[PDB]
RNA sequence: UAAGGAACUCGGCAAAAUGACCCCGUAACUUCGGGAGAAGGGGUGCUCUUAGAGCCGCAGUGAA
RNA sequence: UUGGCACCUCGAUGUCGGCUCAUCGCAUCCUGGGGCUGUAGUCGGUCCCAAGGGUUGGGCUGUUCGCCCAUUAAAGCGGUACGCGAGCUGGGUUCAGAACGUCGUGAGACAGUUCGGUCCCUAUCCGUCGUGGGCGUAGGAAAUUUGAGAGGAGCUGUCCUUAGUACGAGAGGACCGGGAUGGACAUACCUCUGGUGUACCAGUUGUCGUGCCAACGGCAUAGCUGGGUAGCUAUGUGUGGACGGGAUAAGUGCUGAAAGCAUCUAAGCAUGAAGCCCCCCUCAAGAUGAGAUUUCCCAACGUUAUAAGAUCCCUCAAAGAUGAUGAGGUUAAUAGGUUCGAGGUGGAAGCAUGGUGACAUGUGGAGCUGACGAAUACUAAUCGAUCGAAGACUUAAU
């Protein structure tokens, strides 16, 4: 019954970081398509976290240029160098959906 | 799980009140889809019974029936009390498996097979 | 709609061949005549 | 050139050597057993009978198909094995270089190979034509009084009949289903366990067939 | 996932403000565009001055989706809105400024002016 | 109900949207009554003090 | 097609267009093969073979048709009651109202127009799609199978390279090969992204209850709102069809006479299409021609009881309208419960503390948790009953 979790297990990652919806990440990307690797980093309050094992998933989103983005990453993708916690939030739900239509100091998330 | 042939509100009242019922008769009559349906419901209840807790009294009072029960001489109860009293005592050193269902055989109305759904 | 031609009644007991109940799964009653298989006596 | 029996356990994902995302379906492919030998000259083809899974022994007044029945324990011990649940043949083997009694471990497959998987699809149950076939829907509104329904038979006079493979409401799913070239993307020797790159046919627990690949 | 009458913001200053999507290019019977896919489109609304007027049927790139797309290592990008940018014929775009985040998959596509042109390449 | 938003269709048919109360504001035209609820905006929960000070939620005519 | 004829139907053969669903022809729109060219190349023109597959989304109009916008390899022409209303619609057309123009003294009418205007039917037979029971298949049975035959599939773009080469003043720009990658379509599947998720978690309004507080229950679309497991799912994730062999079409030949020559043909010998038969996928021995392999079982006197093997009955789900299929039936994990997990929700109650209070913090990633995973006989799969062979004959090899 845990044959997945058996064949899957080299394939998750120790060095993460502890976080929940509503903290702010920097998470540190690797880009290897063009002429070198290199690294961008993708700051934005996390406001999904889903699924279990190698299969989980996060989504952060941020404000680029006043146009609102997101990028889900796998939790244990490679292609993730580090993630830092910058700032702890303090929300009433798992998935912040609801900041998508907010904008400006309404989307504001208070610290703790 | 099963509908019973009941919207979703009248499945819910009317396994609240087969449970009720079972508590306070130990013992009732019912149609085999009704009988293996409630069992969850009434040994679930007991679980709570034999934790004991406040909270778990008050997770069993959102299930059972406001009903009084009159006693052997006078001396009335109420279904929760008899479900964390009497019931809840008879069934500390059981592992699950407080119920048990014999069927009896279709009835005459509707060919529906009636079946006796008891406490251990 | 509508039957183009009645049914003879070759047809109609052609087709009732498979209408028919079966005898009950029954069992003798070791102690308590005859019951339901899995059922209990209910009356003795 | 190559073929083995097991179980789909389900889904997961896996990471390749460049970090992308490989979908993989985890089959486990314990306990494969040659049963039987079939020859040209015996039979009039060459295969090799595979069997999969350990049933238990026989026992008078076995219910189930849980316990082999004679017939069967007496066809596994031709081959001193234990009587197998699922038992298929293989016609793309290499009748010589099979022994009737040796295992069939999953190291047999390598990463990098090409496989064919076949399994029985999910069932559906009785379905209509717009699930059943792909068909279009008609009006939702608009006066319409045809949703779901199938359409047009057939003509008129001519031809008087509807044609045979008309498509309509019936069971659907439930049908041996093979799917090629998928690629194998770990072999796990403990556990027995084979890894497939995407989707293969069936319920979780069904009996799958990974050979190699025809094409 | 853009399709035909689907309106798109104008990512540049070529003078359009929203385009409506006459045609989504690529082959019989193709539905759906996405980033880095070219589109027909008519100009709805411009900005006076401009050199593209309302009313023109021209050709656009899109850079942003709300759908977003998926990427190789199962990782995802989603924009809060669709935006495209106008193009000529050899993809080079008809303004001389970019605005918003564009998506990376415009370097598969050798959009690399409209590239480097934008404040963001995410 | 993703993305889209009349591309449906004879026709936006049907559905969706609007909707209560209080306060701002309101065009052509006009028989000077009207048009007009034009349009378009804002507010609303709970606690305390005498209009402020706070408290909570995604959301306060929180349903109809 | 417009007609001509008036042979079936006036004790009724529903008319146009669209929608749904197709199916067939080839006089071929695309793609494949080829001859001629006033074919340099890139493109074309014309003719021959070829029906495998493919062959679009809008504006206007009831429209068919047609014009237009934007695509595409292409947007072919036709038959099937101008295919398809006991499958749909009902905009148009042969209905009662009304109006205009016009005609008529008039009632009224139309090489016309305009606004409005009930689409009934529970499928008996054949036909079709699925799914069972009987018997047969020279003993009975369990499983694995061959494949007579049948169905499915069959499309194609762009880019790179060859090569800026051949061709060509130039402009321009290849055939043949090599590689990459899409559109449409089909199919499987839920790891991912999302949808749903009416016995999952939380917030919240009105009102009525549980005597009151607190905590809860009922009703209001699941009252509403934010999320969401399994399952089912596409817009999501995988995979498939550009192959290879054989025989051919139009062609192209070689050898070669009749007919000293010449000649692809008459005898022979080749070569040559997305087309044919296979190669790929699925079904398939009621294939009554009923096939094959392995294993199991073996009775006496039509009867009675049996063997292998099954069923009835019962617990069920990966299966399912019901049958059927599959997992199990105590020598037992089949379901329920219990205990522990995954995932979901997001911080229970009670109590303490701070605050006038609304509330906040702590105890404490808490409490709760359908369908998912494991362990555990606590509950239910009791007892039992029913069906089920004994291998015919004739001739040949041994
Ligand atoms: C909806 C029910 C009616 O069906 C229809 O109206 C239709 C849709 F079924 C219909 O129109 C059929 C199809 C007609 O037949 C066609 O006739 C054409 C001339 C020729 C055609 N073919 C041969 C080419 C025939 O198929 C005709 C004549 O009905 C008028 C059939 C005859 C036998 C007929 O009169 C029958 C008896 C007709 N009728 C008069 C309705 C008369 C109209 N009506 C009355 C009512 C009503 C009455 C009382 C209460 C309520 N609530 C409603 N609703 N509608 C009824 O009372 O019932 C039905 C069956
Ligand atoms: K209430
Ligand atoms: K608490
Ligand atoms: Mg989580
Ligand atoms: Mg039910
Ligand atoms: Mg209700
Ligand atoms: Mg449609
Ligand atoms: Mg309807
Ligand atoms: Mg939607
Ligand atoms: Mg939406
Ligand atoms: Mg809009
Ligand atoms: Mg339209
Ligand atoms: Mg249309
Ligand atoms: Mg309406
Ligand atoms: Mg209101
Ligand atoms: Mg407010
Ligand atoms: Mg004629
Ligand atoms: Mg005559
Ligand atoms: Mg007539
Ligand atoms: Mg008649
Ligand atoms: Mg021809
Ligand atoms: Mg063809
Ligand atoms: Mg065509
Ligand atoms: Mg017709
Ligand atoms: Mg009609
Ligand atoms: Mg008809
Ligand atoms: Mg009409
Ligand atoms: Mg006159
Ligand atoms: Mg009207
Ligand atoms: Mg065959
Ligand atoms: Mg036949
Ligand atoms: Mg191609
Ligand atoms: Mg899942
Ligand atoms: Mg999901
Ligand atoms: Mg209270
Ligand atoms: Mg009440
Ligand atoms: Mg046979
Ligand atoms: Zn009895």
């Amino acid at each position: 019954h845990k044959l997945i979790e058996a064949v899957t297990k080299s394939q998750l990652r120790t060095d993460l970081p502890s976080f929940r919806p509503g903290d702010t990440l920097r998470v540190h990307v690797r880009i290897i398509e063009g002429t070198r690797e290199r690294i961008q980093v993708f700051e934005g309050v996390v406001i999904k976290r889903r699924g279990g094992g190698v299969s989980e998933t996060f989504t952060v989103r941020k404000i680029s240029s006043g146009v609102g983005v997101e990028r889900t990453f796998p939790l244990h993708t490679p292609k993730i160098e580090k993630i830092e916690v910058k700032r702890r939030g303090k929300v009433r739900r798992a998935k912040l959906y609801y900041l998508r239509s907010l904008r400006g100091k309404a989307a504001r998330i208070q610290e703790i | 799980y099963r509908k019973l042939g009941r919207t979703s509100d009248q499945r819910k009242a009317m396994l609240r009140d087969l449970a009720t019922s079972l508590i306070i008769s130990e013992r009732i009559e019912t149609t085999e889809a009704r009988a293996k349906e409630v069992r969850s419901v009434v040994e679930k209840l007991i679980t709570l019974g034999k934790k004991g807790d406040l909270a778990s009294r008050r997770n069993a009072a959102k299930t059972l029936r406001n009903v009084e029960i009159l006693n052997e001489d006078e001396t009335t109860q109420t279904a929760l009390q008899k479900l964390f009293g009497e019931i809840a005592e008879r069934y500390t050193e059981r592992q699950g498996g407080y119920t048990r269902i014999l069927k009896q055989g279709p009835r005459r109305g509707d060919g529906a097979e009636s079946v006796i759904i008891e406490l251990v | 709609a509508v039957p183009k031609r009645r049914t003879s009644k070759t047809r109609k007991n052609k087709r009732r061949t498979h209408f028919k109940i079966s005898v009950p799964g029954m069992t003798e009653c070791p102690n308590c005549e005859y019951k339901l298989s899995h059922r209990v006596c209910k009356n003795c | 050139t190559k073929g083995i029996l097991g179980r789909k356990i389900g889904m997961t994902q896996v990471f390749g050597e460049n970090g992308e995302l490989i979908p993989v379906t985890v089959v486990e492919a314990k306990e494969n057993v040659v049963l039987q030998k079939k020859t040209v000259e015996v039979d009039g083809y060459n295969a090799i009978q595979v069997g999969f899974e350990d049933k238990k022994a026989y026992k008078k007044d076995a219910k189930s198909n849980k316990y082999a029945n004679k017939p069967a324990e007496g066809h596994a011990k031709k081959a001193d094995a234990a009587p197998k649940r699922f038992i298929r043949e293989f016609r793309n083997v290499d009748v010589d270089a099979y022994e009737v009694g040796q295992e069939v471990s999953v190291d047999t497959f390598v990463a990098g190979d090409v496989i064919d998987v076949t399994g029985v699809s999910k069932g559906k149950g009785f379905q209509g034509a717009i699930k059943r076939h792909g068909q279009s829907r008609g009006p939702m509104s608009h006066g319409s009084h045809f949703h779901r329904a199938p359409g047009s038979v057939g003509m008129a006079s001519d031809a008087s009949r509807v044609f045979k493979g008309q498509k309509m409401p019936g069971r659907m799913g439930g049908n041996t289903v093979t799917v090629q070239n998928l690629e194998v993307v770990q072999v796990d020797t403990e556990n027995k366990v084979i890894l497939v790159k995407g989707n293969v046919p069936g319920p979780k627990k069904g009996l799958v067939e990974i050979r190699t690949s025809i094409k | 996932m853009i399709q035909q009458e689907t309106r798109l913001k104008v990512a540049d200053n070529s003078g359009a403000r929203e385009v409506l999507t006459i045609k989504v290019l690529g082959g019989s019977g193709r539905k759906t565009a996405n980033i880095g896919d070219v589109i027909v489109c008519t100009v709805k609304n411009a900005t006076p001055g401009g050199v593209v007027k309302k009313g023109d049927v021209v050709k656009a790139v899109i850079v942003r989706t709300k759908s977003g797309v998926r990427r190789n290592d199962g990782s995802y990008i989603k924009f809060d809105e669709n935006a495209c940018v106008i193009i000529r014929d050899d993809k080079g775009p008809r303004g001389t400024r970019i605005f918003g985040p564009v998506a990376r998959e415009l370097r598969e596509g050798n959009f690399m002016k409209i590239v480097s042109l934008a404040p963001e390449v995410l």
